[PDB]
């Protein structure tokens, strides 16, 4: 006996891989306002991203997310521009934030993120031995804790 | 955890041609009695040849789940902490330092980064203020880019 | 069950079309109360919703799924053809009954 | 160290159509004794066809 | 999408029908079909008539 | 990337920027190191007009 047999396949094959301890990435839309009444240079608010009761971050923010001038009654970015991106946790705005794979099924659920600003850093401006302004070193959380015992708040 | 579901899909055909070329050869002696002795002798020759053809036609269909973990950090933890003074005295630019132990094995010890320090902290007050949610204690390193790990066994 | 073909329910999507699409983000957590196979008809909890593709098609978008195998069945088969209860919860605590069968 | 552990699931399906086609020859030659001297000669031939 | 398929054609305009607000039914061949082109100044013009 | 083929565009918008001045020093030369110009942003915007 003698057999010749001719073949031909195709396949079709779909892939789907999940990391269950950073399952998405967020990013959170922010803008500052200042109701007092003096500036603030160089804003640096330290904020928390809260699920339910469960903590997701607190970043404070990197160069990126720096407000420079913050005057009473303004906002930044200003009003008319778009709010600003806070997208990276670390120091040198390299990594970003993750969420795990039972806090991303809730957010999908329908259940929503909250910002809560728990500080804010920044400068005044004072005049040296000339008659130039300068704001580095001039911290303001030296005298938030003095301001705060001695004060009514109204 | 980094989790798979993959699904194929594979569709063939194959053709076979066959030819066999088959020889026989035989004897056959017979002795008996009907109506006295007799006896024969039959000697056959024969040849075949057949020619064949088949077609076949596949499909199936495939499904993998996959499941890859690691045992040095199967795990990321994330502390929610609230600081708190009873002294006399503000402390500026808090910054402490805590284990996490789990039996008698201290998993990590962890000085505060720029994400989770307090910047005032009265006596009688707390950071993050009454009112607010805890802060996420969730980095191991200078410069909050790296996670904090546990074993297979913790 | 190609042994019975008794056909029993894994879960149910809802349809997205051009005017639900706000009135169905505005629902999580839908409670079920079904048929179980050898226990009878109970409520069997309150879960989230779960947001999957409309008929598993990729192309088509993410709507409401209440994925029943999630539920509080005791691993038991919810029957078709049952007494099926089906709450939509509000944010408000309020439900209403969105899908009914006999 | 890294641990996996997968599992999977086919199901295929086949058809297969054949169709032979066999001829055969031969030829039988008998001699004997049956209340005297015999002899044959059978020449056959056939033709199958399945499907 | 790429013409046609093909790798070495151009990426153009594709409409994927099967991502519309249809219930899953399949869009009949040969039947009354519509497609409509939208300029960013929400002004529709009829691009593609079957009947 | 989805919106950016369906041709959609991306926005650019600066929200700030930081520079510095030159000054003089105790000595002729020029010093801009230091003189950054968002110490006076918020309070020449304050007292101003813009035309």
């Amino acid at each position: 006996s003698t057999a010749v047999q001719d073949s031909n396949g195709e396949s079709w094959n779909t892939g789907l891989s999940i990391n269950k301890g950073e399952s998405a990435y967020i990013n959170a839309n922010v803008r500052y306002y200042n109701t007092g009444t003096a500036p603030m240079y160089k804003v640096t608010p330290t904020t928390n991203l809260v699920l339910d009761g469960d903590t997701l971050s607190t970043i404070k923010a990197q160069e990126n997310q720096i407000g420079n001038n913050l005057s009473p009654g303004d906002t930044y970015p200003k009003k008319g521009l778009s709010p600003l991106a806070l997208n990276t946790m670390d120091q040198f705005s390299s990594r970003l934030i993750p969420i795990n794979y039972d806090q991303l099924k809730k957010l999908d659920a329908g259940k929503q993120i909250k910002l809560e600003t728990t500080q804010v850093s920044g400068n005044f401006g004072t005049k040296n031995s000339s008659g130039q302004i300068v704001t580095e070193g001039n911290s303001w959380s030296d005298y938030i804790s003095q301001i705060d015992s001695i004060s009514a708040s109204i | 955890e980094h989790a798979s579901t993959d699904q194929g899909k594979t569709v063939s055909r194959a053709t076979t041609n066959s030819k066999t070329e088959s020889n026989t050869a035989g004897v056959s002696v017979n002795v008996g009695y009907q109506n006295g002795f007799t006896a024969n002798v039959t000697t056959n020759y024969s040849h075949t040849t057949d020619n064949s053809t088949a077609v076949q036609d596949s499909n199936g269909e495939s499904w993998n789940t996959g499941l890859s973990i690691n045992k040095g950090e199967s795990a990321y933890i994330n502390a929610n902490v609230r600081y708190y003074n009873t002294g006399t005295a503000p402390m500026y630019k808090v910054t402490p330092t805590t284990n996490l132990v789990l039996d008698g094995d201290t998993l990590s010890t962890i000085k505060a980064q720029e994400n989770q320090i307090g910047n005032n902290l009265s006596p009688g007050d707390t950071y993050p203020k009454k009112g607010l949610s805890p802060l996420a204690l969730n980095t191991m390193d200078q410069f909050s880019s790296r996670l904090i790990p546990i074993n297979y066994d913790q | 069950n190609p042994s019975t073909g008794n056909t029993y329910i894994n879960g149910m999507y809802f349809a997205p079309t051009q005017t639900n699409k706000e009135a169905l983000d505005y629902i999580q957590k839908y409670r079920v109360e079904a048929t179980l196979q050898y226990s009878g008809f109970k409520d069997i909890g309150t879960k989230d919703k779960e947001m999957r593709n409309y008929l598993g098609d990729p192309n088509q978008p993410k709507t409401n799924y209440v994925n029943l195998r999630s539920y509080f069945t005791g691993g038991e088969n919810i029957m078709t053809y049952k007494k099926l209860r089906i709450y939509a919860i509000t944010p408000d605590d309020r439900e209403l009954l969105v899908l009914s069968v006999d």
